[PDB]
RNA sequence: GCGCAAGACGGACCAGAGCGAAAGCAUUUGCCAAGAAUGUUUUCAUUAAUCAAGAACGAAAGUCGGAGGUUCGAAGACGAUCAGAUACCGUCGUAGUUCCGACCAUAAACGAUGCCGACCGGCGAUGCGGCGGCGUUAUUCCCAUGACCCGCCGGGCAGCUUCCGGGAAACCAAAGUCUUUGGGUUCCGGGGGGAGUAUGGUUGCAAAGCUGAAACUUAAAGGAAUUGACGGAAGGGCACCACC
């Protein structure tokens, strides 16, 4: 060390930091678009959502909370949001 | 021991309670 | 680090650089307000509505959506209550643990517990009077507290 | 009970282990539940039932410990409680 | 001065810790501060096993072994030799004593 | 003690040499984890190495106490 | 040996492990309220740190009334040892030890080390929460879920190492960032005795707690470390002026 580049860390030094103690803040979370296998309809649930999700009409829940990210039910599928 | 010697001034002091009261 | 016990814990929330809504929520500003009167007629705080929208709708915040916050919007419509919900929930706490501490003279934690809490109650009650949310002769009584809960 | 004409006749009593072989399943870096369950048999015998367990280790465990967390030997407990019921 | 970084015990981030009673004396000593050791003997010693398996009914029975926890005060593991004291750097060494070679 | 005639007696027995060395070989094994750096060090033509399959249970440390 | 009862106590598992503001906390199950840490693209928006007065809790012993009294056991009565023993050892044994309700507010109550905040070296473990990753196992499968394995992040109890720097040194990653002397704030010390004594005040049923001098006396008392001498401290070696 002693001639560490505190100005241009590398991105895998980066994501190893805490998300407070990195050079600028960021979350590790994100919105996730959620697909039920019986229902149509395509739903946004956040990564590490506190309430049991479930669908509007098609009455399914999409997922359930647990300690960190929340829980999908089997069947569903999802892709992260841009 | 500096208990023993504690204890032996409370002693004197229990008992000059008594010889040394208001009504003296 | 705490206030009332020694613990140094740094578990928080991080926002984004981001100020911007992202292009996938389509969600205009008339339409999340519409939401959050909805959720305020279920007894729903204003804390809560934050997260049910976050959950449920893609909505990350609100003052990034509609450039206001949910409790001056509920203000705004007239939807607020009386009591501030922080003040509320700590005078909530205060009657359960005295109501505890009939049925149990022994505890001597709990009568530790309510001093702290009660502490607690009083500077939340000296900030929001110093700032003209609570009449200037509220007191918090320790018996009459139910009826503010 | 009975004593049929220079033979005594016996029943079931109780049963128990060995202080041998308790002393010896006790060991230090790990774990002990036990449980008691009071059953009544269909003929109209009460019994009180204990039970013992200890927690295994594992062949590649790099670990010197293999404690049990509460909730785990609650459940652990449980289970050992309704097996010795039913089977009474 | 101070001889131990840990004052003689293993107490760390607790008050209390409830106390026994030395085999020997009968003695109040705190459990982390005591002498401890488990002894796993046999009941016959090595003079009365020939005697022993030519009564015995059973082929091939093994005898059973003992089981006991012993705790010491700071005095009897020094008067009984079951601790020795050392010099100064020595006695950062705690490894326990080769017997198991 | 030190005899120079000893000196050249184990410089003789030091002057030693294989008529094969044994670095030169036909095959060399070497992890996959290595072929990659060779790459990074444009060594992906060398025709003596042969990848190997590596250990699968990770399982590298003493066990404790 | 088979039963019955009484009160006390929760062994072994039990660890340089966990929880609590500290005293302190260990059999099962159920109820009641409480709490830290972690997770969070929730909410309020400075609401904070330390604190005269004033308050809550505070081992053990001790004091007042009720209940009960297994064991242990101040006092006391004996038996030994001894030159003497009013002791150490032994036999009994009162108050007490236990519970309920009021007092008492003291400990080598100690990490002998106030609290809040920033910066300053490494390494392996451990407890909790989360995140990721080959592969074993819950018997042969679906996924989650558990038990192992390899890492990363945060908050904890600690450990090893270091020419970070400090210190009288012992030693301390804090007791560092101090003549290159200022982050915030509370309490408290000024050679050794007299003396935490007298006196006044105050609290308490009492025992006592808190506050707290002076006259006079004295050249040292004291802290770390070093060579010896000695030990009714532990290990080795030698000698027919030692033994066998
Ligand atoms: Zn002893």
């Amino acid at each position: 060390p002693l001639a560490k580049d505190l100005l241009h860390p590398s991105p895998e030094e980066e994501k190893r930091k805490h998300k407070k103690k990195r050079l600028v803040q960021s979350p590790n979370s994100y919105f996730m678009d959620v697909k039920c296998p019986g229902c149509y309809k395509i739903t946004t649930v956040f990564s590490h959502a506190q309430t049991v999700v479930l669908c509007v009409g098609c009455s399914t829940v999409l997922c359930q909370p647990t300690g960190g990210k929340a829980r999908l039910t089997e069947g569903c599928s999802f892709r992260r949001k841009q | 021991r500096a208990k023993w010697r504690k204890k032996r001034m409370r002693r004197l002091k229990r008992k000059r309670r008594k010889m040394r009261q208001r009504s003296k | 680090g705490r206030m009332h016990a020694p613990g140094k814990g740094l578990s928080q929330s991080a926002l984004p650089y981001r100020r911007s809504v992202p292009t996938w929520l389509k969600l205009t500003s008339d339409d999340v307000k519409e939401q959050i009167y909805k959720l305020a007629k279920k007894g729903l705080t204003p804390s809560q509505i934050g997260v049910i929208l976050r959950d449920s709708h893609g909505v990350a915040q609100v003052r990034f959506v509609t450039g206001n916050k949910i409790l001056r919007i509920l203000k705004s419509k007239g939807l607020a209550p009386d009591l501030p919900e922080d003040l509320y929930h700590l005078i909530k706490k205060a009657v359960a643990v005295r109501k505890h501490l009939e049925r149990n003279r022994k505890d001597k934690d709990a009568k530790f517990r309510l001093i702290l809490i009660e502490s607690r109650i009083h500077r939340l009650a000296r900030y929001y009077k110093t700032k003209r949310v609570l009449p200037p002769n509220w007191k918090y009584e320790s018996s009459t507290a139910s009826a503010l809960v | 009970e009975d004593v049929q004409g220079k033979n005594c006749l016996t029943n079931f009593h109780g049963m128990d282990l060995t202080r041998d072989k308790m002393c010896s399943m006790v060991k230090k870096w790990q774990t002990m539940i036990e449980a008691h369950v009071d059953v009544k048999t269909t003929d109209g015998y009460l019994l009180r039932l204990f039970c013992v367990g200890f927690t295994k280790k594992r062949n590649n465990q790099i670990r010197k410990t293999s404690y049990a967390q509460h909730q785990q030997v609650r459940q652990i407990r449980k289970k050992m409680m309704e097996i010795m019921t039913r089977e009474v | 001065t101070k001889k131990r970084r840990n004052n003689g015990r293993a107490k760390k981030g607790r008050g209390h810790v409830q106390p026994i009673r030395c085999t020997n004396c009968a003695r109040c000593v705190p459990k982390d501060k005591a002498i401890k050791k488990f002894v796993i003997r046999n009941i016959v010693e090595a003079a009365a096993v020939r005697d022993i398996s030519e009564a015995s009914v059973f082929d091939a029975y093994v005898l059973p072994k003992l089981y006991v926890k012993l705790h010491y005060c700071v005095s009897c593991a020094i008067h009984s030799k079951v601790v020795r004291n050392r010099s100064r750097e020595a006695r950062k060494d705690r490894t326990p004593p080769p017997r198991f070679r | 003690i030190s005899i120079k005639l000893q000196e050249e007696e184990r410089e003789r027995r030091d002057n030693y040499v294989p008529e094969v060395s044994a670095l030169d070989q036909e095959i060399i094994e070497v992890d996959p984890d290595t072929k990659e750096m060779l790459k990074l060090l444009d060594f992906g033509s060398l025709s003596n190495l042969q990848v190997t399959q590596p250990t699968v249970g990770m399982n590298f440390k003493t066990p404790r106490g």
